[PDB]
RNA sequence: AUAUACCGCCAUCUUCAGCAAACCCUGAUGAAGGCUACAAAGUAAGCGCAAGUACCCACGUAAAGACGUUAGGUCAAGGUGUAGCCC
């Protein structure tokens, strides 16, 4: 079946690897709508690191 | 007596002695089957019973009683002891296995293709190959020193498509099992380039074990650690360098081969990244200029810029061998075909 | 007489299929670096010593310069060279007629 | 830790029948008696001849037929009429089941000077009523 | 039947906007049912910092310029798996909204979860229910967080099933894994009933349309 | 001769409720760990308990009572491994 390694790639990812492989028999049916129409980011897993030094939020107040 | 007589299997249960205080905790002899090789209706006395030991109808005539004679009763006993001796030597005989990387190592040993799923999945196309067997103990109260053992399974269909995975059970073959029935979950698709090589040199730290795979041209073989070398063969990899520094831990190896070849960067990655064409220049070709990659996108005309010194950390073992000033007794030993 | 048509024939492609003849060879040796030089022979004295080398171990094939077809097995086909006597595990005596005949 | 007539579950591998599935205290409530006849009862002599005649029965029945008998056999005592019911498997011919069911009827109707009968049940492998 | 397969399947894959789902809502709806409505600057998640417009006084507000396009995107994979016969699967573990959330999966046609979820739901599927059970073609979250405030453990059990997950992601949520995230405000009763009637609504006419062109291609 | 080779039949905690295969997840896929009900990764076939059954009820008494523990008892119920005796 599809790689459970949630933090490699995305799902899209694996899915058109394996079955690039020949490992999945059949793309699942939500593939093709993926390709048609994916999102603005691709869901790859990130880990959140705090920031430390000078670096900060963007996040402008509102005036 | 008659009625004191019991059964095979009580008999061999009763013998073979499988339980009691001995083999209860660990503080020769196997069952062997008697009735394999006697046909029903055969007796010392040699006597032909019609329908039960000797075709019902001969000529198209039905058969009568008839006892065998002497010599022919002594030939029946000689093909039964043939018969027997015959497949004593088959039993004892056996198909020798395919020693992995040692005679009494079981990395490297085949398990076969893993089982098949549940869902019409057939995983024949995958080999799995062990890479440590780990006899495992913990304290416990209740039982003293508990064993289990912990075994690491790399499993690929030689087409990219490899993983690896981690078994614990109190028996081999159920470790065996369970870490060769999980790793077909976890596959990382591993890009090739050429369908022979990595894409590019990798050098990464896993924990404390450093991994620096070369890039090599086809005919180069694997020159690489041994669990590398499987782990390569199963995903379909037939020429690359691989040198393992610092802790050598077969887990974190395996981890860190794994993360660096499923986090290396194909060429039309870099040439879509980079919007201009990634070209091959070979040695043995010549001048001619190889166009391996083209930008999906827009090309960039930006004639990029002409670095006059690469600002890249350099490894001091290369640059020595590279210069000759390397001596190693040990490098460039020739060895069997990988 | 005609060494090619052992390789031509159904009895060399059941034993061997499309590997070389070589690819289920193992040397047996001590240690885990094998040693950097092949056994001399193994026919000593019109006797075979234990696990013969792929030429050896089959009466069939023949190392002859018109074994066109067997001595590809032993030149690399993406550089030319021939293999070393460790790299295939043929004996010293075998390698030296592989390495004329190819010549 | 009572050990008798018990199937010990040690890995839910191993199959059993409904004979050996139950225990003896599950006589009287699942599993009749496999065989029925009247010298146990109250008032009724020759208990023990029956009980010799039938340890003599299974014995004969089953090396008579040796990997065939399924389960258990079950032995019906009529008047003066014997019946051994028995679940046999089809590994072996019908020419030799009928040759012995003939030889097996004639020798024991002689030896015990009774009109016995066999009826044989074949079933394609031993019934699994769960795993121990 | 690839006649059929090709011309029901694959056309609506065509066109940039097939059910026309931009006309369900507009930044005004969004905006009236407070949408836009975050948690404190200092409740705010990393991954959630583009998708703030700003912070007003100390409280986050979320773009709704860019939840219009997530949630055009989230909306079209929704009707366009609806109009496949997928399953989807609503989760969250915001009792307040529980019920209403599980009506609404009933009255579309598609299956809900706000109870508890149970160890292995998605990764153990195949012994929880059985071997020849199908997962859920598509995965939507009404809430990323359960009630502890860590994200669910839904969706990381359907990116390692690979099963797309639309979500409405706090400023306080994970949308590192989500495939389709709508940041929005999860809180509000207004907008939750407002996600739960665009998600309805999509799905609905996903599935009316789906029998249209049967119907049609069958009249052909 | 050996219960310190066993089957067989049992003692004992047991006047116990745990034993558990098979999966899933976590720890970077380290020896390990998997508890929250206004629930936060566990599910569990099966075994035992329970249930059901016997006796006079639904109560009670029997019966039942797993895996393990004492190298627990029995080679003198019987069978059997090993070893020994055969005027
Ligand atoms: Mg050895
Ligand atoms: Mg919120
Ligand atoms: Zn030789």
């Amino acid at each position: 079946a599809g790689s459970r390694l949630e933090t490699v790639g995305s799902i899209f990812s694996r899915t058109r690897d394996l079955v690039r492989a020949g490992v999945l028999k059949e793309k699942p049916l939500w593939f093709d709508v993926y390709d048609a129409f994916p999102p603005l980011r691709e869901p790859v897993f990130q880990r959140p690191r705090v920031r430390y030094g000078k670096a900060k939020a963007p996040i402008q107040d509102i005036w | 007596s008659f009625f004191t007589k019991l059964t095979a299997d009580e008999l061999w249960k009763g013998a073979l002695a499988e339980t009691g205080a001995g083999a209860k905790k660990g503080r020769k002899k196997k069952r062997k089957d008697l009735n394999r090789g006697q046909i029903i209706g055969e007796g010392r006395y040699g006597f032909l019973w019609p329908g039960l030991n000797v075709p019902l109808m001969k000529n198209g005539a039905v058969q009568t009683i008839a006892q065998r004679s002497k010599e022919e009763q002594e030939k029946v006993e000689a093909d039964m002891i043939q018969q027997r001796e015959e497949w004593d030597r088959k039993k004892k005989m056996k198909v020798k296995r395919e020693r992995g990387w040692s005679g009494n190592s079981w990395g490297g040993i085949s398990l076969g293709p893993p089982d098949p799923g549940p869902c019409g999945e057939t995983y024949e196309d995958f080999d799995t190959r062990i890479l440590e067997v780990r006899n495992v103990f913990t304290m416990t109260a209740k039982e003293g020193r508990k064993k289990s053992i912990r075994v690491l399974v790399a499993v690929g269909n030689g087409k990219g498509a490899a993983g690896f995975s981690i078994g614990k059970a109190t028996d081999r073959m159920d470790a065996f099992r369970k870490a060769k029935n999980r790793a077909v979950h976890h596959l990382h698709y591993i890009e090739r380039y050429e369908d022979h090589t990595i894409f590019h040199d990798i050098s990464l730290r896993f924990k404390r074990t450093h991994i620096k795979m070369k890039k090599q041209p086809k005919g180069y073989g694997l020159r690489c650690h041994r669990a590398i070398i499987t782990i390569c063969r199963l995903i379909g990899i037939k020429d690359m360098y691989a040198k393992v520094s610092g802790s050598i831990n077969m887990l974190s190896l395996t981890q860190g081969l794994f993360r660096g070849l499923s986090r290396q960067e194909t060429h039309q990655q870099l040439a879509d990244k980079k919007g201009l064409h990634v070209v091959e220049i070979r040695e043995e070709c010549g001048p001619l200029p190889i166009v391996v990659a083209s930008p999906r996108g827009p090309l960039r005309k930006d004639p990029e810029p002409e670095d006059e010194v690469p600002d890249v950390k350099l490894d001091w073992e290369d640059v020595k061998t590279a210069q000759g000033m390397k001596r190693s007794v040990w490098s460039n030993l020739k060895r069997a075909a990988t | 007489d005609e060494p090619w048509k052992y390789l031509e024939s159904e009895e060399y492609q059941e034993r061997y299929g499309s590997r070389p003849v070589w690819a289920d060879y193992r040397r047996n040796h001590k240690g885990g670096v094998p040693p950097q030089r092949t056994r001399k022979t193994c026919i000593r004295r019109n006797k075979v010593v234990g696990n013969p080398c792929p030429i050896c171990r089959d009466h069939k094939l023949h190392v002859d310069f018109r074994n066109v077809k067997l001595l590809e097995q032993f030149v690399c086909a993406h550089t030319g060279i021939i293999f070393y006597a460790p790299y295939t595990g043929v004996c010293v005596k075998q390698h030296k007629r592989l390495t004329q005949a190819i010549q | 830790k009572n050990r008798a007539a018990r199937v010990r579950v040690s890995k839910g591998d191993k199959p059993v029948t409904y004979e050996e599935a139950h225990a003896p205290h599950y006589i009287a409530h699942r599993k009749g008696w496999l065989s029925l006849h009247t010298g146990n009862l109250d008032g009724e002599d020759h208990a023990a001849e029956r009980t010799v005649e039938d340890v003599f029965l299974r014995k004969f029945m089953w090396g008579t037929f040796p990997g065939c008998l399924a389960d258990q056999l079950v032995l019906k005592r009529r008047g003066n009429q014997l019946e051994i019911c028995a679940v046999v498997l089809r590994q072996l011919s019908p020419h030799k089941y009928y040759f012995l069911v003939g030889y097996s009827e004639t020798l024991l109707s002689y030896f015990y000077k009774c009109p016995v009968r066999l009826h044989l049940q074949t079933v394609p492998s031993k019934v699994v009523y769960k795993y121990l | 039947s690839t006649d059929f397969n090709d011309k029901i399947l694959n056309e609506p894959l065509k066109h940039s906007d097939f059910f026309n789902v931009k006309e369900l809502f507009s930044v005004r709806s969004l905006f009236d049912a407070r949408v836009h409505l975050g948690h404190k600057a200092g409740c705010r998640h990393r991954f959630m910092e583009p998708y703030i417009f700003g912070s007003r006084l100390d409280h986050d507000i979320i773009d709704l310029e860019q939840t219009a396009t997530h949630l055009q995107l989230a909306l079209n994979f929704t009707a366009h798996m609806a109009y496949r016969k997928g399953i989807i699967l609503f989760i969250s573990r915001n009792r307040q909204f529980s019920y209403l959330i599980e009506n609404m999966a009933r009255d579309c046609g598609e299956y809900a979860h706000t109870r508890y979820f149970r160890g292995g739901m998605l990764t153990n599927a195949r012994l929880l229910f059985g071997p020849t059970v199908r997962l859920p073609d598509l995965i939507i979250f009404l809430h990323t967080l359960n009630n502890i405030f860590e994200p669910h453990v839904a969706v990381r059990d359907a990116a390692k099933m690979n099963i797309p997950t639309v979500g409405i992601v706090d400023t306080n949520c994970n949308p590192c894994l989500i495939t389709y995230p709508v940041p929005g405000n999860d809180d509000s009763p207004l907008a939750v009933h407002l996600y739960c009637r665009l998600f309805q609504t999509a799905i609905t006419r996903a599935k009316e349309k789906r029998q249209q062109v049967e119907a049609l291609y069958r009249l052909q």
